[PDB]
């Protein structure tokens, strides 16, 4: 049961358009949140009596940059935590948390990246979607673009977020076309693609590493929602998207019956399965978070307002629904994240401000 | 229609 403990705000005043926990932090260190807006990224650590230390930005050199998003991961040979952040230039920048220095970056999108998403099996694959129709999977270890996802059959409008399933076989993807789309990365081409990534090393031949060019999704529907779909998440081998219409739909490729790795890319049918109806949040780029086990799923909406449902139930229109409000926190929610061990929920606003509930 | 931020 939350209760909030603390509250403050950033001094640039601009939209918080993202939050991410540390689920790499070590044992016995304390846990650490990036919030990312207006063109910096910052580092708070969660201490006893709700407060928030302040730790180090990083500043981008380009003040018209906006970095829209964040994901943790760690250097695969050292353990050390990484930070990837992007948003408005396109250029994902590899962030050392320790010290805040860029360790690299990434250029390629034609435009804006909207999500960042790593693998949930190789800490060095990392997933990028784009206002430029398209998502981009990089290995960040030989610094390789391994494929993009995109073409006529691809996304028609601004990729806005995707999701690796639990084993990263497969992501699902959407956008402002209203459709959902999967890309199966598990495929004999895919899984050497990868396997090919690992062996370049461009000191050690003549050849430009050569990207995946997939352009056909392996399902694609827009029977879910009717606009711009925003947020979307596995639950198992079922869909959590939302789009701007007051609802997250639990939903699955196919019929009842039907085992999500049979579905064929001419597949016709979705099953509904639930639906979680809630109010006033009717912008586009407000996104739902899960915890570490997906117990849970936290929402904020337009006017400051905590949705939480409990998924810890047979079925998933049987989710319990709990909400947590505050009389001065009355500005868009845009992200939630929880702490790995679930005691700490943050939420972040358009008006800078960041807000600490603690179970 | 569709407006990111609020008016």
């Amino acid at each position: 049961s939350f209760k909030c403990v603390n509250s403050l705000k950033e001094d640039h005043n601009q939209p918080l358009f993202g939050v991410q926990f540390n689920w790499h932090s070590k044992e016995g260190d304390p846990l650490v949140f990036a919030t990312v807006g207006s063109n910096r990224v910052t580092l708070y650590e969660c201490h006893s009596q709700g407060e928030i230390r302040l730790l180090q930005s990083y500043v981008d050199a380009d003040a018209d940059e906006n970095f829209y998003t964040c994901a943790w991961t760690y250097d695969s040979n050292t353990s050390h935590p990484l930070l990837a952040v992007a948003g408005s230039r396109g250029i994902i920048r590899i962030i050392n948390p320790i010290t805040m220095q860029c360790i690299k970056h990434y250029v390629g999108h034609g435009n804006a990246i909207n999500e960042l998403k790593f693998h949930p099996r190789d800490p060095n694959l990392l997933l990028s979607v784009s206002k430029d129709h398209a998502l981009r999977l990089w290995n960040i270890q030989t610094d390789t673009l391994v494929a993009i996802f995109g073409g006529v059959e691809g996304h028609r409008d601004e990729v806005l977020s995707a999701d690796y399933d639990l084993l990263g076989e497969k992501i699902m993807s959407c956008g402002m076309d209203h459709s959902l789309k999967l890309w199966r990365i598990n495929s004999k081409r895919m899984m050497n693609a990868i396997k090919e990534s690992y062996d370049y090393n461009p000191n050690k031949t003549n050849r430009p590493f050569i990207s995946q060019k997939i352009h056909f999704p392996d399902f694609s529907t827009r029977d879910i929602h009717r606009n711009y779909v925003d947020c979307v998440r596995w639950l198992g081998d079922l869909i959590l998207s939302k789009s701007c219409e007051n609802a997250i739909v639990c939903w699955k490729p196919g019929k009842m019956e039907d085992d999500i790795d049979k579905i064929k890319p001419s597949e016709s049918n979705v099953t509904i399965l639930g639906r979680f109806d809630y109010s006033q949040c009717d912008i586009w780029y407000m996104r739902f978070s899960t915890d570490f086990w997906q117990k849970m799923l936290a929402l904020g909406n337009q006017v400051g307002k905590l949705y939480v449902w409990d998924l810890e139930v047979e079925d998933p229109h049987k989710a319990k629904c709990t909400t947590l409000t505050h009389h001065k926190c009355g500005a868009a929610i845009r992200q939630t994240s929880f702490s790995r061990d679930s005691s700490i929920l943050i939420a972040v606003c358009d008006d800078a401000s960041i807000w600490r509930w603690d179970r | 229609r569709h407006r990111k931020v609020l008016r």
